[PDB]
């Protein structure tokens, strides 16, 4: 489906760069998502900034909240990529 | 440090952890992989789990169980008013909310249902911490599929009071499906039936799973049918036996009846793997030692109606889900009582010889799935997809 394809292409294109993912997550969220505000790279410079924004993001796409919602599959895909990107970021 | 999965059960609770690529169901310090959902208050201490259940006969009015029947309910609820008659402990009304009232350290004390359940969760937390050698904060906790928002929020609150961060409240039948990796399948949707016969309740749930997304299609069962009822059928049998042998009636001695029930539950468990079981009780009533035997055949007979009756909620669930029995892809056994061979035979015959999913200890399956889910939600189970 087009929403799934959109997320797959986002995931491939950003190369598990956590800042690239967070700075563009607004482009892959479902219609009806109203909590997330687009974050610019200026707010993603320091490790402290990245952690704060990552934590906000996982709350939006959390699978527990998403359970039973039309967008559930897509939240799960985004959540798992963010987690992988965060773990890679921590390894640096 | 890992997140844990906790099955907070009506009669027993169970904790697992996914670590090093495998789920461990964690044994308590008495060697038991499940722990009674019992809290006892005494002159000197608060006891939880095995130690609490073990002294019930000596301290019945200050030993609390069945908190899950009160959780998230109003005092004036029909369910609460009905259930209160069966309990030896006091339940009182506090501004519309039910509280258990007990004697503790020579003092009258009362606790909300979520406070009692927090004590059970605290014990399960400690069980996991002993095993892990580190503190446990994050958990997935399970509830019945039919629980409403009030009951779910009260269960979460129990977690918070136990010093846990509850990652998610998920459904018991869904947890069992997750344990078996049923949500990892792809392609056409699949219908799964969960047959869950526990210590106090019987739940039948039909789930449809497609691409790891669950839908609870129907639920059926009996909130007042479980292992305790099978114990009771044995108890009455042996009360008759004792009266005939000794010209004494133990029925009105509450301690003797409880001591006998404990012995019956143990024999029942033995009868799931052996065809006979022996009972030995020192000084059961007025100085008389009670020794006897019972066969698997006799146990099955004593419970014949209750066992075959489990098939009716199965039929009801199937029609509510609008499915034929030939349309069910997987059948999962959950709950300690599904270890009973006669139960397993009855269900398999119903499904015309189809194989049952029982490789995971049925009393551990819910905790097992919760543990998997807790790892996923913590970022500690990457790859494959999301189960
Ligand atoms: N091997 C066994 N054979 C028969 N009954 C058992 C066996 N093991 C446990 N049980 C029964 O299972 C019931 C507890 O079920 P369980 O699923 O562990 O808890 P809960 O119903 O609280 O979730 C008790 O009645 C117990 O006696
Ligand atoms: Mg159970
Ligand atoms: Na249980
Ligand atoms: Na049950």
């Amino acid at each position: 489906d087009p929403e799934k394809l959109k997320i797959l292409e986002w995931i491939e294109g950003k190369e598990r760069n956590i800042r690239a993912l967070l700075s563009t997550m607004h482009t892959v969220l479902w219609a009806g998502e109203t909590k997330w505000k687009p974050v610019g790279m200026a707010d993603l410079v320091t490790p402290e900034q990245v952690k704060k924004v990552y934590r906000k993001a996982v709350l939006v796409v959390h699978p527990c909240k998403a359970t039973g919602q039309p967008y559930e599959q897509y939240a799960k895909m985004i959540f798992m990529e963010l987690n992988d990107a965060w773990s890679e970021f921590e390894n640096q | 440090g890992p997140a844990v999965g906790i099955d907070l059960g009506t009669t027993y609770s169970c904790v697992g952890v996914f670590q090093h690529g495998k789920v461990e169901i964690i044994a308590n310090d008495q060697g038991n992989r499940t722990t009674p959902s019992y809290v006892a208050f005494t002159d000197t201490e608060r006891l939880i789990g095995d130690a609490a259940k073990n002294q019930v006969a000596m301290n019945p009015t200050n030993t609390v169980f069945d908190a899950k029947r009160l959780i998230g309910r109003r005092f004036d609820d029909a369910v609460v008013q009905s259930d209160m008659k069966h309990w030896p402990f006091m339940v009182v009304n506090d501004a519309g909310r039910p509280k258990v009232q007990v004697e503790y350290k020579g003092e009258t004390k009362s606790f909300y249902p979520e406070e009692v359940s927090s004590m059970v969760l605290t014990k399960m937390k400690e069980i996991a911490e002993a095993y892990l050698g580190k503190t446990v904060t994050n958990a997935v906790v399970t509830v019945p599929a039919y629980f409403n928002d009030s009951q779910r929020q009260a269960t979460k609150d129990a977690g918070t009071i136990a010093g846990l961060n509850v990652l998610c409240i998920i459904n018991e039948p869904t947890a069992a499906a997750i344990a078996y990796g049923l949500d990892k399948k792809v392609g056409a949707e699949r219908n799964v039936l969960i047959f869950d016969l526990g210590g106090g309740t019987f739940d039948v749930s039909i789930l449809t799973i497609e691409d790891g997304i669950f839908e609870v299609k129907s639920t059926a069962g009996d909130t007042h049918l479980g292992g305790e009822d099978f114990d009771n059928r044995m108890v009455n049998h042996f009360i008759a036996e004792f009266k005939r042998k000794h010209k004494k009636d133990i029925s009105e001695n509450k301690r003797a009846v409880r001591r006998l029930r404990t012995a019956c539950e143990r024999a029942k468990r033995t009868l799931s793997s052996s065809t006979q079981a022996s009972i030995e009780i020192d000084s059961l009533y007025e100085g008389i030692d009670f020794y006897t035997s019972i066969t698997r055949a006799r146990f099955e007979e004593l419970n014949a109606d209750l066992f075959r009756g489990t098939l009716d909620p199965v039929e009801k669930a199937l029609r509510d889900a609008k499915l034929d029995k030939s349309q069910i892809h997987d059948i999962v056994l959950v709950g300690g009582s599904t270890r009973i061979p006669k139960i397993q035979k009855l269900l398999q015959d119903f499904f015309n010889g189809k194989e049952l999913n029982k490789s995971i200890n049925p009393d551990e399956a819910v905790a097992y799935g919760a543990a998997v889910q807790a790892a996923i939600l913590s970022g500690d189970k990457s790859e494959n997809v999301q189960d």
